[PDB]
Formats: C-alpha cells, structure tokens, sequence
RNA sequence: UCGAUGUCGGCUCAUCUCAUCCUAGGGCUGAAGCAGGUCCUAAGGGUAUGGCUGUUCGCCAUUUAAAGAGGUACGCGAGCUGGGUUUAGAACGUCGUGAGACAGUUCGGUCCCUAUCUACCGUGGGCGUUGGAAAUUUGAGAGGAUCUGCUCCUAGUACGAGAGGACCAGAGUGGACGAACCUCUGGUGUUCGGGUUGUCACGCCAGUGGCAUUGCCCGGUAGCUACGUUCGGAUGGGAUAACCGCUGAAAGCAUCUAAGCGGGAAGCCCACCUCAAGAUUAGAUUUCCCUAAAGAGCCGUUGAAGACUACGACGUUGAUAGGCAGGGUGUGGAAGUGCAGCGAUGCAUGUAGCUAACCUGUACUAAUUGCUCGUUUGGCUUGACC
RNA sequence: AAUUCCUUGUCAGGUAAGUUCUGACCUGCACGAAUGGCAUAAUGAUGGCAGCGCUGUCUCCAGCAGAGACUCAGUGAAAU
RNA sequence: CACAGGUGAUCAGGUAGAGAAUACCAAGGCGCUUGAGAGAACUCUGCUGAAGGAACUAGGCAAAAUGGUACCGUAACUUC
C-alpha cells in the first residue's frame, strides 16, 4: 500500500537509495500501489557518481511492501520495508543487481528480469 | 430558532393528541385474593403462591 | 425461476487442490413444503407458495392451520412465494416437496436476505459523506451533513436528499453467486460469497436472473 | 466447536494433519509453487511468531530474514499450499505472540531453546 | 450498535460498576433478601451465581479466588460454609427475582432478589 | 431591502442547463492507415492529485478516457472555516503645518441562536379500504443503477514507399463507484489472560484487592469494522435522434417521402435491484370466525431488531433470557506444596489456572391459559343464475 | 526592503512542481544617517521560510470509554 | 442564585520524592440537593489504530512526540 509522498528503499543498483512516490499510475483517482504496480518517483537520495541523481523523476515498480501481498489461499506476506526498482521510459528495469527478496507478483513479461536477478522470490 | 406566529390552540391540542396515561395490568393473587400488578408481588409480599416475608 | 428458503448458518472457507481458499457461506435447507400453487385462472399470475421450518401449534392461527391442512403440510416458520411460469409449474403439486436438489454445483444463484440492522446512522456511514475537519477551527460539525441545499432558489430541500436515518435491516439481493456444494440428505447449500444478513437469518436462493 | 454445527460438517472434511508446534519454534514450511506448469516445493525457514487456532481457519505466521530484510508469512494451516511443516528447534518463550521480535535483529532477536 | 454484546453500564464507570456489584453480592450473601433496581437485579445474577458455583467445591485456591472478587472475609466464609453446601445439587438458578413495583423517589422499577431455598 | 437581504475564497453537500470535455452514433475532409480537424445527434454515467499564492483564476509538476462551459442570492456561514477585504493597536513609504490619510504595504485582531411552519431524511399512532381475522400477493407507479482503462487475439493482417498500423469480432485483467459481508488479512476490543512501577489496605507471611488515563505495558474472544472478502453496472427487447437507405410519384428525368417498406446512439420505454393498493379506482387469492368468536393487544422472558416505537422469537403443551454443564477460544504456565540456590530466581506437580459477548445442550431461576379490545352472518338497486 | 506601483522585476538557489523564502543585481513610483543609517552576540508565548523526529492533520476514517442527546418519574425556562 | 469566579495571614502527619511538585494514604472531612433506564444519529471529553507520514491547512492549528540523574560529547558565531 504505497501512495503519493511515501518513501521507498531501492531494491536495485541504479544508484538511488531513497525514492519518493509522486504519482500512483494507472487510473484517474487511483489511491495505492501494491507490489507489481508502476509509480512515478522522485529520487531523494542517490549514490555518488551513479546513473541516476538526486531529483530525477522516473518510473519504478513496487517490489515489496510493509502492508503485504495476499495469496490465493488467504495467506499474507509482509516485508520489513517498502522497496522499488527503477525503470526507464518504457517501464523496463534499468538495473543488473537486485537486493533482497521479491514476490511472484512480478512474474510476467516486463519484470521477469527483476525476478531472475532477485536473490529470493516469494 | 423560533416561531414566526403563535401556534393556535387547535394545533397545540393536535400535538397533544398522543399524550396518554399508561394503565397498568392487574391480577388477583390466588392465595390472598388481593389485587396486584401483573407479574409483581402484592403489597404483602405474595407472588404466585409464595411468601417473601 | 423458483428458488428455496434457507437459513444462514455462517461463513467458512473451502480449499481447492490448487491451494485457493474460496469464501463460502453455509445455508441450512429444511424441506420446502408446497402450500399453494397459484395459476393464471384463479390468481392472474403463476406462483408457487412454500413453507419451511416449524411452529408449535399454540403459535399457529386457526386460519393458517386451515391453510396448511388444505395442502397437507406441517406449519413452517414462515410462508414464501416464488414467481413461476408454465415450465416451473410442472412437477409442483400442493403438498409437494422442494429440496436442495433444485440447484447444481457451479450454478449461479441470486440470494436475498434482510441485511444486518445498524439502526439510526449518520450521513458519514449511511451515504459515505466526507467528514469535515477534525481540527483547524472546526466547531461542532465534524460529522455534520453539510449544506442541504441552495439559496432562495429553490428555497427547499430536494426529495431524495441523503440524510441520517435507519440503515440496514432491509431486503437486499446479491447476484452472481456460485453454488459450491449441494447436499440434500443433510440439507446443506454451500455458496461462494457473503449472503446478506446474520447467521440464523432467512435467506432466499433463486436461480440467477443475469444468466 | 465455535460455529454452527453444520458449518462444522463442511470444515471437518477439510483438515490436514500437521505436527504440533508452538510460537518460538523454528520451522521449515514446504510451500507448493507452480512456475508455469511444473510444481516444486520451496522451503520457508523461520520462527513461529504468532498463531491463531481456529480449526480449519487456523493460521501461523513465520518470520525470517532474507538477505537483510525481514519477511513474515501468515500461512493458513489447513491449506494444500502447505505441503509439510517440520520443527527444527523448540522454543522457550513467555508469551503466545512474539511481535517484539520485529524490533530485534541479531544477538537480541534470539530465543532460548526448550529442552 | 450493540450486536451480541453483554454487560451493563448503568451510568457508571467500570470500576464503580464492579465495586457496586461486589457490594450487592456481599449484601445478598449476608441478608439473603435484598430490594434493588430491576436492571441491577438482573445483572446481579451474572456475578453472584458464579461465586456460588465456584464455592460448591471448597479449596484454598477457590476460597482465595472468591476473596479476590468479593473482598469480604466474612462473606467468603459464609459462602463456602453454607451457600455452596446448600446449592451443591442445584444446577444454577440460586437466586430468584420478584418484581415489586416502583420506587417512590424516582419511579425506578424495583425487584427483590432472594436466595432460593430459605432466604 | 438602510426599525440590518452578512463579503471573497476554502470545506461539506449538492441541483439543473447544454453552447459536449470523455465515452456513444454520424456527414464532410487537404479522411491511405494510426491519429486527427470541423459540423450534426446525444446530458446516461463519468469528468485528477499536488507546488505557489487568501485567492477564484493562473502558471507549473505528474497524471487521466476525460481533467467541459455555465445557472442555482457570482448555490450553500440559523451547515463549518475566517487566510483576504473592512473597526479599534502599531510601523514603513508617500501626502498633509496638523489633527490625520492611502483599491499602498506590514504585524495583530470575540463568526450568537435549544427549530414553530414549509421542505427533506427516517420512524410511528389513527382512521379508512361495504362483517371481522391470519397470512400470501398483483403492480398503477416511484426510486436506485447506467463510468471506463489496459493486455492478448483477429493480425504485424487490411492500409502504406516506409515509418507505422486498424475497423469489425472474441478473450481476460484493472482503476474509480456502489452494495452486502466478516471466512480470510488486519484494526478496535475500559466485566478476557498475563507482566510490571508507586502507594494504601485486607492482622502478618504468602496470596490478593483499591487508586494512580484501563496507572503503565504485552497479547486477545465475540461484536463492530476496511485498508479485508464477495458481488454489481445488463451487450437483451421495443420505438427513435442525427445520418444512410428501398421502391416511388408530384416534377416522363431525378429524388429517403408525399402513399408505402427498412437500418440506426452510452440517449427514450422496458428489462436488473428496492419500495409500492391512502393506486380513497383503497386491487387479488387461500384459510379461519361469528349469543364477546377467529384473533389482536396489554403483561412477562427477550433478539446481530431498535432513539421511543415498530419488527422477530418465545411464555411451562417452554430453551425466550440468565444460570448451569460440556466444548471452543484467548492468555500462557494459578494457588499450594516440593526440590535447587545464600538470595533474587529457576524447576516440578501440570500446557496449569483463569477465561466477556462464541458453540452445543439442559427447566435450576424467571417467563401466571390473567385482563382488555374485538361479536352475533354483514344496507339498498339492478342483472344473471337459482 | 515592515519602504518597489509596474511586479509573481531579473538572475541564482532550494522543490517533481516555490506569487512565499534565501542570495544577488539596481531600473530607489516613493531608502538614508539621533521622526537616527548599516550591522550586531544574547534575549523574545515576535513575523517569514526550510528540515529531522512525530503523529487521525490528511488519504479515510474504524473501534472503544465516560458526559449529554433518546425513554420513564419529579420540577420546570427562553427569545419570538 | 445554596453561582465551577475572587478573597489576606497562620498550622503543615506518612511512604516515595529535590520539593509546599506529584501519586497513594493518616488525623480530619466529604460523595459536590434530581434520579431510573437505554446504550441510535450527532455533540463534548478521552483511549487505541493497518499502510502511509503534512499529501491536511492560510498556517503542522490541533495532536503526536521529547522529558529524570550521572557520565561522555557538543558547531556557526560571540559583546568572551
């Protein structure tokens, strides 16, 4: 459950450390982004001489949430942080290493790269 | 906040048309033959053939 | 187009082999005894009247006792009519029987019940009114209705305005619900979904009109 | 036992035998995972921090650390998604729920063994 | 709403309600017949009857547990001495309520609470 | 209107118009396709969040199918706010000799009213409905609802020099909105269980209780609840708008029109959900009863019903409530005793003790065949039958 | 600029986005030296702006506790 | 007004505590001259709150938060 003005850790090595949600995309009055949902972020904290710098506005996908993701059996799956992976203009991942686990909600076509690069997938 | 004209006596009494005094239900105790409120003891403490005093 | 009357027994889950949990609700189906068949000649329309459950004799009026005796059935806790057609009035005779066999697994049903009653409710809960400010100088109108109209024109409140009043305790229908499992020896009807009302409430299950 | 006797008939036909375990215990839960068409078992090791005992509606949440970040999963006990559960270490805790472990990390997020 | 909720308020805090029903339970154990308000009489059963149930079997733990809730050493002695071995074979319903009209001072509905079997 | 009609903006809550912003149907096109541009029809729904500023607006950021134009006392202060404007204090610039002044600026600066009538939202009482009653109902009508993205497929096809890229069909998955629900995931859970600080008391120890926001802290049942779950917005029928016709004369031709016959929109009327015979035109059907009946009510025990009501259940021919019993759940290891330790404490007895509202039973207590209301065959006229 | 009308002046910084803020420029409508000028440590329930923490301020409100509201009994106003 | 306001001085128990703060008690004194129910909306006063964390708003207003002792450590600037 990520909304505008919420902060997220970066689960990748794009250079960013913290990003802030400035838009939940995919609907006129759309409220929250969960895992797998595309958000507009501003980079609030970047690694020196990285690919992204502080103040970039870009796309990200939520990869883990503190609220959690529900599963078909009724189980919930919660993480200690809210994390995101930065994307390019076509909403494709821009990283080559993923930190921490992700979930199977990223399984599909676009985020299969994140899934394959993650240390652990739930 | 307040009326623009005084209510007529007819309208005041139409409002009071639902003002009634409740009438209690009464029974006769089998033992003493005294009248008492239904489902209530008598003044002497008798109820349904039993003493409390 | 005819259904049956049951009692909401409560909610639970059914697990599937793939490991999906299906939220289900359990309906006790006592026998639905047919108390009267209404036809177009006598009543102007076609319907089946059923009763289900029981009442003690001291609680059944002489008129209702004669009504049940004419059919040949035992007094139920209530009486319910289902609008039918010539196709539905086929094997349905007075004093006849309607069980949970009326529905098959995987059939979509409409379920009607009395919603839970919330009593007198304000606009915020009854109509999803926004609350006014909790702070910022707000006086004693935090859950107030707000404005109820315009000025001199129209100089009234329009009819159907959303206000506080009685909430719930009304007839409510939920459509598009799936029969998860039918059992007739035990009078069990397991349906996917929520089913308006509380446990012990009267529910009516009919074939789904959306189809 | 807490429900309508006819809800209980539907619930009792759905019960998977599993070994007993308490909060504080370290367990391995084998989770059925279906990638595209093949089904495998993924292990989930960690501490049972909480459980609600509700018959068919029983659940237990397990907390582990996965590469830095902590993960919790509230497994539904009688779900076929749970292939099996095995208890590695038995815990000696003083409370039903171990939510205080969420603020503990290393040498402080460790619970005594029950013997 | 109030769906399926038990307990009374009677215009009191919970501490006051607990203290007043403890007082009423002790008063009823000592005198075996009291006159109170009818809602108070109805709620008195849910406090006084469990004490008689637990005093049906006499032990140190049970006596201490009764004293925890009654705080009257006299009434705990009387409870475990005569009341438990008076209702030993009675499955509940150790006290009866008899409605007795309305109070003069404020027209409150009144009832007598009597211990069954010679109060 | 000056014996007072409160100003701008915001909030809340709206209602209407159509000169239509999106979605729908079209004609023309400097319409290849994809996209548009114009105009015609169309008001059923829908129609952002932020930064700045008191702002309306406006600019900007990021979205969206779209971020419409307006009316409604520039809707809405006896609904809220009080940032600006527009009292009294003070200061700057400027003007004045001055007292002072400024659609100049700056800092500061009391927003009352318990609702009689209309209206509206709910919920009752009375009477009526051609004797009365218990039920079940038809539906004249009324309200609700009506939004829409993306992905796949058709198909990299039609089209195109390429770049790009369809209609029409089909399948799925969302966003906003609404309803129900509590199985799950959580929240709360001040008559549930523990831990613990200060103090006071229960004669004392031990064990407990009061008070300190429930003293504080950690959990948590039922209920309630969303952020949780499930469902819904129809792809159908009828008549139409613009528009397109068929045949066809007036007007030997032509021509959708004058006769006649078609197609055609998220719009209209049905269809879906809810309410509905005070629809005074008060409808229908099945039973029951009439020298106080059939019933209804009072009273009592009461309910996921409820402001009071009403409504639902039950009153001994009884599980209606409380208790009680057996389970469950929660807490987490009672007390006492013993052992180990100098002791704090630990261990055992023993997953113990306690356990609200849950489940299933059970007459132990309380629901008194008491009283009141309600009758006695239901006017007349005509017709048909008898 | 507590002073600048035009005016949200321009340029720089800060934000994703800043009519406010800070720095600078000088075209000072209409600063300026005891109706004191420019600064200034400390101090201020002083004004403006920005952060950390923290949160029911808000998204979006839910549950619970007490006092009213509601019903009964007693007493019994108000403006108009 | 038998009115939550105001009214000078004196006395100053215990356990905690720096304390005449505070908490709980002693001596002493009181339960504040309407009660009884119910447990709707809504109002007041409180408590708790998923995820988020000022997006609220004119403005973080209100709230939440911090809070003791000892020790370590502490920048710009300064009138030292």
């Amino acid at each position: 459950m990520i909304q505008v003005e919420s902060m997220l850790e970066v689960a990748d090595n794009s250079g960013a450390r913290r990003v802030q949600c400035i838009k939940v995309l995919g609907g006129s009055h759309r409220r929250y982004a969960s895992v797998g949902d595309i958000i507009k972020v501003t980079v609030k904290e970047a690694i020196p001489r990285g690919r992204v710098k502080k103040g970039d506005v870009m796309n990200a996908v939520v990869v883990r949430t503190k609220k959690g993701v529900r599963r078909p059996d009724g189980s919930v799956l919660r993480f200690d942080d809210n994390a995101a992976v930065l994307l390019n203009q076509n909403k494709a991942p821009i990283a080559t290493r993923i930190f921490g686990p992700v979930t199977r909600e990223l399984r599909g076509d676009q985020f299969m790269k994140i899934v394959s690069l993650a240390p652990e997938v739930l | 906040a307040v009326q623009k004209s005084r209510k007529s006596r007819s309208r005041r009494d139409m409002r009071r048309s639902h003002h009634h005094m409740t009438v209690a239900e009464l029974s006769v105790d089998a033992t003493t033959g005294e009248k008492h409120r239904r489902h209530h003891m008598t003044k002497d403490g008798f109820y349904r053939g039993r003493q409390l005093f | 187009a005819i259904g049956l009357v049951g009692k909401k027994c409560g909610m639970t889950r059914v697990f599937t082999e793939a490991g999906a949990s299906i939220p289900v609700t359990v309906v006790e189906i006592s026998a639905n005894r047919i108390t009267q068949v209404k036809n177009t000649d006598v009543d102007g329309y076609q319907a089946i009247q059923v009763t289900t459950g029981t009442r003690r004799d001291s609680r059944v009026t002489a008129a209702q006792k004669g009504h049940f005796a004419k059919a040949g059935v035992a007094a139920g806790r209530g009486v319910w009519e289902f609008r039918a057609n010539d196709s539905d009035l086929e094997g349905r005779e007075i004093g006849g029987e309607i069980l949970a066999d009326l529905f098959e697994q995987g059939q979509m049903v409409d379920v009607t019940g009395n919603s839970k009653g919330k009593g007198f409710q304000g606009g915020v809960k009854r109509h999803n009114f926004s609350m006014q400010d909790a702070t910022h100088g707000n006086s004693v109108s935090h859950r107030a209705i707000g404005s109820t109209g315009q000025n001199q024109s129209p100089g009234k409140v329009f009819k159907g305005k959303k206000m506080p009043g009685q909430m719930g305790n009304k007839r409510v229908t939920v459509q598009g619900l799936e029969v998860i499992s039918v059992d007739v020896e035990k009078g069990l009807l397991v349906i996917k979904g929520a089913i308006p009302g509380a446990t012990g409430g009267d529910v009516i299950v009919r074939p789904s009109v959306k189809a | 036992s807490n429900k309508h006797l006819l809800v209980q008939a539907v619930e009792n036909a759905q019960i998977i035998e599993r070994p007993s375990f308490g909060p504080g215990d370290t367990v391995v839960v084998q989770v059925k995972v279906r990638e595209g068409e093949r089904e495998r078992l993924q292990a989930f090791e960690g501490i049972v921090i909480a459980k609600r005992n509700r018959g068919l509606n029983s659940a237990f949440t397990v907390r582990k650390i996965s590469s830095g970040v902590g993960v919790e999963r509230a497994f539904q006990l009688h779900s076929p998604i749970i292939e099996s559960i095995e208890v590695k270490r038995r815990g000696a805790v003083r409370r039903a729920k171990l939510y205080y472990l969420r603020e503990r990390s290393g040498k402080s997020a460790r619970i005594r063994e029950k013997l | 709403m109030r769906h399926r909720k038990s307990g009374v308020k009677l215009g009191r805090t919970s501490s006051h309600r607990k203290a007043m029903f403890q007082n009423m339970t002790n008063s009823l154990f000592e005198h075996e017949l009291i006159k109170t308000t009818l809602p108070k009489a109805k709620e008195l059963r849910r406090v006084a009857e469990p004490l008689i149930t637990m005093a049906k079997e006499d032990s140190v733990a049970n006596r201490r547990l009764a004293f925890s809730r009654m705080r009257s050493k006299t009434m705990v002695g009387k409870l475990f001495g005569t009341l438990g071995p008076r209702y030993q074979n009675r499955p509940g319903g150790y006290l009866r309520i008899v409605k007795c009209g309305n109070r003069d001072g404020d027209n409150a509905p009144m009832a007598y609470v009597e211990l069954v079997d010679r109060d």
